[PDB]
């Protein structure tokens, strides 16, 4: 079964180079044009060159004539990108992609490599609760996460054992930092007669903060 | 370089529906156009490939159509695994070119968000920096604006939003809005407010609060 | 007493000369009564039998035309001698043989046509410079071995077809070399340039106007030249009475006969000629290479001597060709064929030393048998061939002719001819079975068992049908 | 021996149109045998030649048949900034045909292939291609492996390495029993020849109309190779397949090479990874050994035995003369893992120019006695030149070094009766295999039925 397994997530320092790999399983790299493609939430989807690991000829978009470099080494069935002088434009997913039958088509892709380029420091996050203002007969709670860097952050209501009713944010980034949100609803007889504690894990800093919800 | 435009950017569908997408090359591109699928949190997968060929494995009810510089992605029938992310590609000419994306989200009936406003923590103020915080949960359309208020004012500068993707078994949406201050600032004022101006109500729904009181 | 002939017990005069050639018959109406009728000479004459009544035919070997060998193969157009005698005749009575002479020279001063068939590929450029006065100088060489030189040229690229030719764009069917930086004509499988004269500076002055052509595979089409060069006679102007040489030079491999299948032909070659007004030879794009066994029926028929002159690179290939078609010879030609001249000179000695007898239309029950006189008047018996011969040399051949029982037609000729040679030995043989008394026989005769017999040769047969 | 010449069944094709160049035996789904027919010169839809086939149903009368129609059409594709072109002219359609359960494959080796970008081109060569129908549902694909999409300045630069160019793919193909075509391209590689193989099932799959370049993923071809004594070898020229390694689980392929080092011709055998078993040398240069190739067990061991061709071997004859006659050898194989020797027989043809051995077609059991027998072409062969067909019956030993049987060409001089050769399939049911005979010189095909020995 065709299959193009690529290396997992990077996170470098702006100016530097990344090698993005993408390994075909189920099949000789070789066969096929390998093509690699951009996407930002933003701009969408670009193609940003192919190359043919048969003979190694390349094609480029030439706005990415400079940044992009594609290889690949037929001997451990792997095609390659390299992106120099890396900036915060560059971050993005990083697809690379092959036709099925027709030469020039683009059918079968690799699970997508995520790049993040920043100087961030590894940055433990603030974890800050949020009870509502001095009346209803539902009720909301929340939770800040402020300024951690890098992704992800697992977040969680007593020990994820409330569930339902629970909405967290995307992460944001926000000068160098990232920031997330998340609310909680219940019936205000639960609260604040019944805990509630916001529980908050970044592997990246190892801490491990929880921050019980109390009232005003 | 080939425009690819792209149409709807999004639509609002229900199972069992018959959905076209269409994009329009800024050249003729004799069928040399492939469809793709990113369903949400995952990777691609082809559907179509030279106008109207069927990526081995995908079901017939997708359906490609089109010629000369005008092509078609329909679906008859969809299933609850088809609301998802759709592209065009050509490769009638190098660079390939892709459309802007449809995004095929779950109809329901509108619903209007409950709006809640958090002051800033004792921990945060002592660190020196003031957050305000407002929720807009459960609400249908997607399509919602928010506008902060100092002491009745409109402020601008400062403000962090972020959306959930559609509720897997509500299908409604969420947002989150946080202003930053910092605490010399935030002391400065009294009254914090955030409006959601959203199609089910004429007038705004205001959610305010003062420092210091309660 | 007894000897073989009349211990037989022969019934009639035939029968009795066909026992053994020194068999006599005795025709006298007065023989004896139990006397042999059929003895030595020597008997019949000793018991009395009348001399003009003996049948004893002698197997006799007389000349016929026995003009003697030229000395220069110059002179008239032409009356030349190299085989004598040119016809004999023999007569043979029956189981016998008889033993006669043939003369062969290689005679001094004798014509020659050299056809030089050229490779005009496009590694053959350098090649077309260094030749563009071969003519004159070929001329200053072979002018002391011959006083009627001719000289001729033809070249040949190969098939003007896909895959052989180049077909895209169309700038390459006009010029083939367009994507090089240069110019070459459009591609020709074989054309004639320049039929057989003695006047040298026109091959000159052709070959300066001569360019190289380009096409795509390694092996040449080549075989097709050779084949229009030999069948189309009179436009290549071969002389009757003249050393024919065809010379072949390439840098390169040949197509054979059935490759022509990879560019659609399938036809066999016919043999024939197909070069017409233009020069080209139209058949090149409708008809295969032609085979082994075709080009060498047609270089015997027209009594062509080809000459594969290559370069080292295929020497061994050509040399084994050269095997598969005998009497070609090769030489081995440099890289700008600067030395083609010399490798001429010595193929066409190595031509003319040798003498190698043919015999054509032998009756079945004659067999010949050869002994041979080369070099030092030294016999080799057993032999139909001299080699290392010089121009002027003379050989000659011992040869018995023996004849099994006695054929049905009384009356058989055959020729003996060296190969490559205009003269031959023309043997009129005549087998001398019969009796002379028999062609005034005495049918239903009174002294032959009252008319049923017939009364021949002195005895008694019985007629027909008993 | 036991064919019967009197009461023959003719098929005809069009005048001009080389109706019998090739030939087959097809079954369909039900297993009634009919006969595909190639002419590789049939007039196109621009009156043209293109060639084209014919499927003949079996009758014993005889007469024309119908077109199994494939599209004859020129192709252009605009995509990835080139320009894709097929050429379908004089591309010869039907040059080669064979049937495989209810699919039949017909070539065109000389089509002709280009990719224009901007100013540059790849060159118009003759790639070759394939056309594959499944009769009874309609069913069409193509198959050309050879096609490329680089340009001529990067052969150039790449030392014309890897050159598919004048693959002339179909020019010999032959299906295994599983179902994988094997298609020799002569032309392959800067004239060496190569071997394409894919199942027909990924052919079928991956083929759409109009794309031109596809993938065929479980497709190999041969290799190029850097030793003169392949080069221009025609490899390919003729195609067979057999079991010569004693394992019933691996195919083998037996593949002629006519002009292999400098013409002395070559076949070998190899396993379907293309890796060399067994190679047999020509004897005699020009002789184009190679020229076809069977296989067969001919002694009724249940070992596959290979007979070679070399229709132009010339013969030695009386006083230090040849004379071009053609020549067939016959290898028995071995028992268990050893070498194919010298020859157990040489067949040796008697015509002048007749080219004996230009065609081998096994016949299976003809006589009925447990041994498989053959039948040789010499289409210029017989006393007249017309053309013969010569059978050799099969025995303990190998061959019978006599024919059986000759049977003489019912057509005029020029037919090339027996250019094309297919025997064992008994086409009506009487329980004795038939044989097939093209003639593309009159247009026409020939059955000889088989019949009870007398
Ligand atoms: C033109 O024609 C000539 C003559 O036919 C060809 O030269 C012959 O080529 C063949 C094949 O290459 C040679 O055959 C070999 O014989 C060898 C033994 O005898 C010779 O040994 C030496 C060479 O080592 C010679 O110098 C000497 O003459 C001896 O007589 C064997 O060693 C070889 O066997 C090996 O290879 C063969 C495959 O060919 C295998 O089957 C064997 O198992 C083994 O591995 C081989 O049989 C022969 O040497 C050549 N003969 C002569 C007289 O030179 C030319 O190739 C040909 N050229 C062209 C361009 O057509
Ligand atoms: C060629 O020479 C041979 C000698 O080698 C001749 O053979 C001998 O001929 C003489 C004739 O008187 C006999 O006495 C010998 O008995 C022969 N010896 C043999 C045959 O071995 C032969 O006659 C000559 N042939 C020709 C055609 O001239
Ligand atoms: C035949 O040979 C003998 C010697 O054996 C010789 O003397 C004689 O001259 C020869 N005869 C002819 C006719 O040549
Ligand atoms: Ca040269
Ligand atoms: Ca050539
Ligand atoms: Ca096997
Ligand atoms: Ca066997
Ligand atoms: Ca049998
Ligand atoms: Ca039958
Ligand atoms: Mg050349």
């Amino acid at each position: 079964e065709v299959q193009l397994q690529q290396s997992g997530a990077e996170l470098v320092k702006p100016g530097a180079s990344v090698k993005l790999s993408c390994t075909a399983s189920g099949f000789n790299i070789k066969d096929t044009y390998v093509h690699w493609v951009k996407q930002r939430p933003e701009q969408g989807l670009e193609w940003i060159g192919r190359i043919d690991p048969a003979n190694g000829y390349t094609k480029y978009d030439p706005k990415f004539q400079g940044k992009a470099t594609i290889t690949a080494d037929t001997s451990s069935n792997t095609a390659y990108l390299q992106l120099s002088s890396l900036t915060s434009e560059d971050t993005a997913v990083y697809y690379c992609v092959r036709p099925l039958y027709d030469y020039y088509a683009m059918d079968y892709w690799g699970q997508g490599t995520s790049v993040t380029v920043s100087s961030a420091k590894t940055t433990a996050p603030s974890v800050y609760p949020l009870a509502p203002v001095c009346t209803g007969s539902s009720v909301t709670l929340g939770c800040l996460v402020k300024g951690y860097f890098p992704e992800p952050v697992t977040l969680t209501w007593n020990s994820g054992s409330l569930s339902s009713g629970v909405h967290t944010f995307p992460a944001v980034l926000q000068s160098d930092l990232y920031t997330l949100s998340s609310s909680v609803t219940v019936t205000s007889s639960t609260w604040p007669s019944q805990s509630i504690t916001c529980n908050v894990a970044h592997p990246a800093s190892s801490t491990k903060v929880d921050k019980k919800i109390e009232p005003r | 370089d080939i425009l690819m435009t792209q149409s709807p950017s999004s639509m609002s569908v229900s199972l069992g529906d018959t959905v076209s997408i269409t994009c329009h090359a800024s050249q003729g591109i004799s069928s040399n156009i492939g469809w793709l699928q990113q369903k949400p949190g995952k990777s691609f997968m082809g559907l179509i490939y030279y106008g109207t060929n069927l990526v081995d494995g995908v079901p017939s009810r997708f359906s490609g159509s089109g010629s000369g510089a005008d092509y078609s992605l329909t679906i008859s029938s969809l299933d609850s695994e088809d609301f998802a992310d759709y592209y065009c590609v050509q490769y009638a000419q190098l660079p390939y070119t892709f459309g802007g994306g449809t995004k095929l989200e779950i109809k329901r009936a509108d619903a209007a968000p409950t709006v809640s406003i958090f002051p800033p923590s004792s921990e945060q103020l002592t660190s020196g920096g003031a957050s305000v915080v407002c929720f807009l949960n459960n609400f249908y359309p997607k399509d919602i604006n928010v506008k902060w208020k100092i002491d009745g004012s409109e402020r601008q500068n400062g403000v962090l939003n972020s959306w959930t993707d559609q509720d897997s078994k509500d299908s409604t949406y969420s947002m989150s809005s946080t202003l930053t201050l910092t605490k010399d600032e935030y002391e400065r004022h009294n009254s914090y407010t955030c409006e959601a101006t959203h199609k089910t109500s004429t007038s705004p729904i205001v959610k305010s609060f003062n420092r210091n009181e309660c | 007493g007894p000897n073989i002939c009349t211990t037989r017990g022969v019934s009639s005069c035939q029968q009795c000369l066909a026992v053994s050639p020194m068999c006599a018959w005795c025709s006298d109406e007065a023989l004896p009564l139990g006397s042999p009728r059929c003895d030595l000479k020597e008997n019949l004459l000793k018991d009395n039998c009348a001399p003009e009544s003996i049948e004893f035919p002698v197997s006799e070997a007389r000349v016929l035309e026995d003009r003697p060998l030229s000395d220069k193969g110059s002179g008239d157009s032409s009356q030349v001698t190299q085989v004598s005698p040119q016809r004999i005749a023999l007569r043979l009575r029956p189981d016998d043989s008889k033993n006669f002479s043939i003369q062969v020279r290689q005679v001094e001063d004798y014509p020659v046509d050299i056809y030089y068939l050229m490779d005009l590929s496009y590694s053959m450029k350098d090649d077309l410079w260094s030749i563009q006065n071969l003519g004159t100088k070929l001329a200053t060489q072979m002018r002391k071995l011959t006083s009627n030189l001719r000289i001729g040229f033809g070249a040949f690229v190969d098939k003007p077809v896909s895959p052989y030719m180049y077909i895209s764009p169309p700038e390459a069917l006009e010029n083939p070399c367009y994507d090089m930086k240069t110019t070459c004509l459009p591609m020709f499988g074989y054309k004639h340039v320049l039929t057989l004269t003695d006047q040298v500076t026109r091959f000159n002055e052709e070959v300066k106007k001569q360019s190289v052509s380009r096409n795509r595979d390694a092996p040449e089409g080549g075989f097709d030249a050779i084949m229009q060069a030999t069948v189309c006679d009179e436009k290549i102007g071969w002389r009757n009475d003249a050393s024919h040489l065809l010379v072949f030079t390439t840098d390169a491999k040949t197509h054979i006969a059935l490759d022509g299948r990879l560019a659609g032909i399938v036809q066999p070659n016919d043999g024939q000629c197909h070069v017409g007004s233009d020069n080209h030879y139209s058949a090149s794009t409708t008809m295969d290479y032609p085979s082994l066994g075709l080009m060498t029926e047609k270089l015997s028929q027209k009594n062509i001597n080809l000459i594969f002159a290559v370069t080292e690179n295929v020497v061994n290939l050509y040399q084994n060709y050269s095997e598969l078609i005998p009497g070609t010879t090769v030489g081995v030609l440099s890289m700008d064929s600067s030395n083609v001249l010399q490798l001429i000179v010595d193929a066409y000695g190595k031509i003319r030393s040798k003498v190698e007898l043919e015999v054509r239309d032998l009756p079945e029950e004659l067999s010949l048998s050869f002994n041979a006189t080369c070099l030092n008047n030294e016999v080799i018996p057993g032999l139909k061939s001299c080699m290392g011969l010089k121009i002027g040399d003379t050989v000659s051949f011992s040869i018995e002719a023996k004849v099994r029982g006695c054929p049905q037609e009384k009356e058989k000729s055959f020729t003996i001819k060296p190969v490559g040679f205009k003269d031959s030995l023309i043997v009129q043989v005549t087998f001398d079975c019969d009796c002379a008394c028999q062609a005034q026989a005495e049918p239903n005769s009174h002294r032959c068992n009252n008319g049923n017999g017939t009364f021949e040769c002195g005895v008694c047969r019985c007629g027909p049908g008993w | 021996l036991n064919l019967d010449p009197v009461q023959l069944t003719f098929y005809a094709g069009p005048n001009g149109s080389q109706f019998g160049f090739s030939l087959d035996f097809h079954k369909d789904s039900h297993g009634r045998v009919a006969i595909v027919v190639g002419a590789p010169r049939t007039l196109g839809p621009s009156q043209e030649e293109t060639g084209g086939v014919f499927l003949c149903p079996w009758r014993a009368e005889g007469g024309q048949c119908p077109s199994l129609l494939f599209d004859l059409r020129d192709e252009t594709r605009n995509v990835g900034s080139q320009t894709l072109q097929t050429f379908k002219a004089r591309q010869g359609l039907g040059a080669s045909v064979v049937s495989w359960s209810d699919v039949i494959v017909a070539c065109a080796p000389w089509q002709h292939w280009n990719v224009l970008e901007k100013t540059e081109e790849a060159e118009k060569t003759p790639v070759g291609s394939c056309f594959l129908a499944q009769p009874e549902s309609g069913r069409r694909a193509e198959y050309s492996p050879c096609r490329g999409n680089t340009l001529s300045r990067i052969y150039v630069e790449n030392d014309f390495s890897w050159d598919k160019r004048y693959c002339e793919a179909g020019f010999s193909s032959v299906v295994t029993q599983a179902g994988e075509l094997v298609l020799g391209a002569p032309g392959g590689y800067y004239f060496l020849g190569l071997l394409a193989q894919a199942p027909v099932a990924d052919i079928f799959s991956s083929y759409r109309p109009g794309i031109l370049l596809w993938h065929v993923s479980s497709q190999s071809l041969s290799f190029d190779s850097s030793n003169p004594e392949y080069f221009d070898g025609y490899w390919g020229y003729s195609v067979a397949v057999g079991e010569f390694d004693g394992d019933l689980n691996t195919t083998e392929y037996v593949v002629g090479a006519p002009t292999w080092s400098w013409t002395l011709g070559a076949v070998e055998i190899l396993d379907s990874y293309y890796q060399r078993l067994h190679r047999l040398r020509g004897e005699q240069m020009a002789s184009y050994f190679g020229h076809s190739v069977a296989v067969t067990d001919v002694n009724g061991d249940g070992r596959h035995d290979l007979l070679v061709g070399a229709p132009l071997y010339m013969e030695s004859r009386a006083d230090r003369k040849l004379a071009e006659v053609g020549r067939v050898y016959l290898f028995l194989q071995p028992r268990g893992p050893h070498a194919l020797g010298a020859p157990s027989l040489l067949l040796t043809g008697t015509q002048l120019y007749g080219r004996f051995g230009s065609a081998i077609a096994p016949l299976g059991d003809l006589d009925r006695d447990g041994y498989n027998d053959i039948a040789v072409a010499a289409p210029y062969g017989g006393p007249s030149g017309r053309g013969q067909v010569l059978v050799f019956l099969g025995q303990s030993e190998g061959l019978r070094s006599r024919p059986s049987q000759v049977l003489d060409s019912p057509f005029p001089t020029g037919s090339a009766f027996g250019f094309s050769l297919r025997g064992a399939v008994d086409i009506d049911d009487n329980g004795y295999p038939d044989l097939i005979v093209g003639a593309y010189g009159a247009n026409q095909v020939a059955v000889y039925r088989a019949q009870p020995v007398v």
